RNA sequence: AAGGGCACCACCAGGAGUGGAGCCUGCGGCUUAAUUUGACCAACACGGGAAACCUCACCCGGCCCGGACACGGACAGGAUUGACAGAUUGAUAGCUCUUUCUCGAUUCCGUGGGUGGUGGUGCAUGGCCGUUCUUAGUUGGUGGAGCGAUUUGUCUGGUUAAUUCCGAUAACGAACGAGACUCUGGCAUGCUAACUAGUUACGCGACCCCCGAGCGGUCGGCGUCCCCCAACUUCUUAGAGGGACAAGUGGCGUUCAGCCACCCGAGAUUGAGCAAUAACAGGUCUGUGAUGCCCUUAGAUGUCCGGGGCUGCACGCGCGCUACACUGACUGGCUCAGCGUGUGCCUACCCUACGCCGGCAGGCGCGGGUAACCCGUUGAACCCCAUUCGUGAUGGGGAUCGGGGAUUGCAAUUAUUCCCCAUGAACGAGGAAUUCCCAGUAAGUGCGGGUCAUAAGCUUGCGUUGAUUAAGUCCCUGCCCUUUGUACACACCGCC
């Protein structure tokens, strides 16, 4: 995939945000819905999630037409080095209110 | 004569008073924008007639788009149209002009009937 | 190709412009209530959206 | 406030609806406001025809379906305001609700 | 109103919904004794509980997977944020579950047995 | 198969060595021998084409053509 | 082969037809680079398959990787990526080439390994559905018999649409199917409710009689849920209920199960849905991110883009529509429906009142409707009433073809559709054969929905008009039960 940097780190930290993410399966959808303001097409995101799951950094869920990216243990410490991040920050998911 | 003027007063007929002799389908066409493709291609035959040497046809010059309807400049240009499998040269008559480029280059031959085989028994 | 030509196609009406919701077929839509759903799929959930059958 | 609402109740089923428009009004006439009768609109029936086979190949038989969907219209009217004095909604799923009022 | 789409369109989206819904906890609750799907809607906020029969185990560390859940339902439908809520159930009777049952069948015969 | 027309050449690139497109001279003076585009896309870092008859600018895209 | 019963996917008596003509549409054949393919009662207006692009799977060509991950090279002294100009290209695909700029670690190369495919295989399969077979049939336990395969139960008889029931009985006790069941239509002047349904009464009105009526006639004109400023639910809606049970009378009947006739009753058989065991090498891998195995996977069988084709014609066949006319055609007037739809997650695309322009197809502005609130009281057709036509291929028929005008779209040519003026071809009731059908039925007749950017000769339903014949039979075509023969068991399309 020849996406470059910047939206890598931004989908990235969306990932790491919350515990998931929802994408449709389109190839051609001009825009993914959320992070509206980053203009990143979806087939990039699609495809970065698949080498994170090539990786087993994410498990994928396949409904009728949209994927259920689940971040795993191992997406944790991934993400973090990745975003040069100390072990305080976790998603919304794992830790709540404690 | 396309419409009883001649191919002269054709030449520098403007478009905005072409459609009024033109049909209704290629009135409709002209109304609506040309894209830009069409307007490549009359460049592009537009230059090959200006480099055309004189008292000479010019250049074939080819193109998938036969739903071109014939403008009246495009008059003696050779012009390449795609049947499916290759490109058909033809002339632009001066009797063409209302009628779209891909009736002359025909999408099929003609059927030659033989011997029915194992069907119709 | 580049963008300009990879989905240069307009696809903004006709049948190759809508699929099933489920299987994203293109043959035997069933586009009414905004259904859009194949009819195979449609004889899957029709018991699941509430289509049962009295005659 | 003087305030005069509208209440509507649909679904799919008939049951639901009856013991909503009944036990709705009769909190309502315990709760001493007087009802406007409730009224039963006609029902919408919403058919689809549909070829049982998946393929074509077969004796040409159709499977209809059908949903009928039922609304009831209830106008609760009081001589004083109503909103802060009905709440509660006292909901079952599987049945749809809208409030609205006689401006709306 | 304009904002508002007709009844039946309405009607045929919440069996949409439904019918999507049962199909995503289908194929995600599999192996965690997925029995069905109940919803309940309101105007104020929607509630969905899910019927299985392990509960410790679709609940992830301290909640885990049902907060993975909710999060994916609240973005794959655009819900109001909060708006929903999502309940693990026990079933009763699971061997009154021809969904449950199957399930376990087919667990049996990817286990190796005859 | 037997495809009428021969594979289609891919290019590969020229593969240049560093670039060196300026210079200075007598214990340092600073030469843009190198056009500069003027809009901010594509900012005063970036340097343009050296055509023989047109400059183009890498980012901004566009064409100043000197007769 | 016998005996009994049954069916308009059988017949009888009929009705309407088909096959005869034109056209639409689907198969075969022919031609083609390509006319993608499946399917041959139980395929042939079927794949919801009415394809200009898409659909597309076929052909002619051009791009991209949307080839993850791992290993090893490669490289910030550049891994590599985009692009102006020119040529080149159908293309304004930096696709390639000359030419330099620019992204910067995301890539590139090679090795394994993905992955995808409307590629193949339904004779590997799941699921679905069709057929056997919508006929009434099917099975367990225990017991009886037989060495056993098996048999009784599951039947002589009577009855039913029904192994439906009564009756006998080496059977007893069961279970499914049928029945029962749900929706539907028919009666409820019985109950509840009604400004998103009405009625009645009354008050304003408007018009005619006003000779003179006057509580005269009409109004789909306005009002009385505007909140004090009428009642009512018959007409409409939809809920709770009732109502019909062979219940009552006569007859037949072992007077049992039941059957015929009749009164009262809305109704004395409303149509559907579901629908047992076992089976088919029945159809779909071209519905699926259902899927095994095989094939390809970078010059792609992936994917996208451009075009053509799927319509192509010496010909055969299937379902349809139109007609062959006077029981008609045209012109004008009059007059009644019911299903059901209507603005969208991607997705852009709604139903449309009314006013104006145009002859029409259409266009131009004002609105209503997310809907018993608007289209709409759906002013439909058929039919009815009057005009003309006059037994002629004629004012029937509108196929073929010319010209012009609009609509949708990126694009209407191989004519999308529509409109106008032109031409009026066969066809004068159709051979041998053959389809469907018993009461709101066939048939005539229009209207919704599906497909739809644009669209119906198809289909699903809806309504309008509305019958002849029959209340039987096994003659043909078949089916069920019993007995019988068998040299068949892939089961007579057999075997020989
Ligand atoms: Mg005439
Ligand atoms: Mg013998």
């Amino acid at each position: 995939m020849l996406m470059p940097k910047k939206n890598r780190i931004a989908i990235y930290e969306l990932l790491f945000k919350e515990g998931v993410m929802v994408a449709k399966k389109d190839v051609h959808m001009p825009k993914h819905p959320e992070l509206a303001d980053k203009n990143v097409p979806n087939l990039h995101v699609m495809k970065a999630m698949q080498s994170l799951k090539s990786r087993g950094y994410v498990k994928e869920q396949f409904a009728w037409r949209h994927f259920y990216w689940y971040l795993t243990n191992e997406g944790i410490q991934y993400l973090r080095d990745y975003l040069h991040l100390p072990p305080e920050i976790v998603p919304a998911t794992l830790r709540r209110s404690r | 004569t396309y419409r009883g003027v001649d191919l002269d007063q054709l030449l520098d007929m403007s478009y905005e008073q072409l459609m009024q002799l033109y049909s209704a389908r290629q009135r409709r066409r002209l109304n609506r924008g040309l894209r830009r493709k069409q307007h490549s291609l009359l460049k592009r035959l537009r230059k090959a007639k200006k480099e055309a040497p004189p008292m000479e046809k010019p250049e074939v010059v080819k193109t998938h788009l036969r739903d071109m309807i014939i403008l009246p400049e495009m008059v003696g240009s050779m012009v390449g149209v795609y049947n499916g499998k290759t490109f058909n040269q033809v002339e632009i008559k001066p009797e063409m002009i209302g009628h779209y480029l891909g009736e002359f280059s025909i999408t099929y031959k003609p059927v030659k009937h033989g011997r029915p085989g194992i069907g119709a028994t | 190709g580049h963008q300009q030509l990879y989905w240069s196609h307009p696809r903004k009406f006709g049948q190759g412009s809508r699929s099933c919701r489920v299987c994203s077929n293109r043959h035997g839509l069933i586009r009414k209530y905004g259904l859009n759903m194949c009819r195979q799929c449609f004889r899957q959930y029709a018991k699941d959206i509430g289509f049962i059958k009295l005659d | 406030a003087i305030h005069r609402i509208r209440i509507t109740l649909t679904s799919r089923n008939v049951k639901s609806l009856e013991k909503v428009c009944a036990d709705l009004i009769r909190g309502a006439k315990e709760k001493n406001l007087k009802v406007k009768g409730p009224v039963r609109m006609p029902t919408k029936t919403l058919r689809i025809t549909t070829r049982k086979t998946p393929c074509g190949e077969g004796s040409k038989t159709w499977d209809r379906f059908q949903m009928r969907i039922h609304k009831r219209l209830i106008d609760l009217h009081s001589p004083s305001e109503i909103v802060k004095q009905i709440t509660s909604i006292s909901i079952e799923p599987g049945v749809e609700v809208e409030v609205t009022i006689a401006d709306a | 109103m304009a904002v508002q789409i007709s009844k039946k369109r309405k009607f045929v989206a919440d069996g949409i919904f439904k019918a999507e819904l049962n199909e995503f906890l289908t194929r995600e609750l599999a192996e965690d004794g997925y029995s069905g799907v109940e919803v309940r809607v309101t105007p104020t906020r929607t509630e969905i509980i899910i019927l299985a029969t392990r509960t410790q185990n679709v609940l992830g560390e301290k909640g885990r997977r049902i907060r993975e859940l909710t999060a994916v339902v609240q973005k794959r439908f655009g819900f109001p944020e909060g708006s929903v809520e999502l309940y693990a159930e026990k079933v009763a009777t699971r061997g009154l579950c021809a969904i449950a049952q199957a399930e376990s069948l087919r667990y049996k015969l990817l286990g190796g047995l005859a | 198969y037997t495809t009428p027309k021969k594979n289609k050449h891919k290019r590969k690139k020229v593969k240049l060595a560093v670039l060196k497109y300026y210079k200075v001279d007598e214990n340092g003076k600073i030469s843009r021998l190198r056009r500069e585009c003027p809009s901010d896309e594509c900012g005063a870092g970036v340097f343009m084409a050296s055509h023989f008859d047109r400059h183009y600018c890498g980012k901004c895209c566009l064409t100043y053509c000197f007769n």
